């Protein structure tokens, strides 16, 4: 068709339940991360004999 | 000489210690190196041996990515317990020869 351009595809729905989601697994890696580090912090005294 | 042979089992089972102690540690100071194996020694069969080394790999327990088989929690208790192990033949050491010293006082 000659006279019409044609846009992009992106869907905002998507977009925004992409970020919701992203944030919030970030969140839990973040979280993981802690408690390991924390957990390998008190293991470490151990070698204390 | 006799007072060799009654010291021979503690102060090979003190340097096997000590030995064994030296392979733990540079497990722990190579556990962030990548493909490293971690390296061990069964005790009691290297005592045989030399009261009548060869390294023995560890099994490794989780699949990590960069090929390094060391695990934290294991060699920390194996280290303690080389430890506690390397006092107690130390301890049985001094009493040995303490009691021979006693002995001969006078």
């Amino acid at each position: 068709m000659s006279g019409v351009l044609e846009g992009s595809n992106v869907k905002p729905v998507e977009a925004m339940t992409d970020m919701i989601a992203n944030a919030r697994r970030f969140e839990m890696q973040m979280k993981v991360i802690t408690s390991v580090d924390e957990n390998e912090g008190r293991a470490n005294q151990l070698l204390s004999m | 000489d006799r007072l060799d042979a009654a010291l021979r089992f503690q102060q090979e089972a003190l340097n096997l210690r000590a030995q064994r102690q030296e392979i733990l540690a540079a497990n722990i100071a190579n556990a962030d190196t990548p493909g490293y194996q971690a390296r061990d020694i069964d005790f009691a069969s290297e005592l045989k041996k030399v009261m009548v080394v060869d390294l023995l790999y560890r099994v490794p327990d989780q699949p990590s990515l960069d090929g390094n088989t060391v695990d934290m929690d294991r060699e920390r208790t194996q280290f303690a317990d080389n430890s506690l192990k390397y006092q107690m033949g130390l301890t049985v050491l001094g009493s040995q020869l303490k009691g021979m010293m006693n002995v001969l006082q006078g």
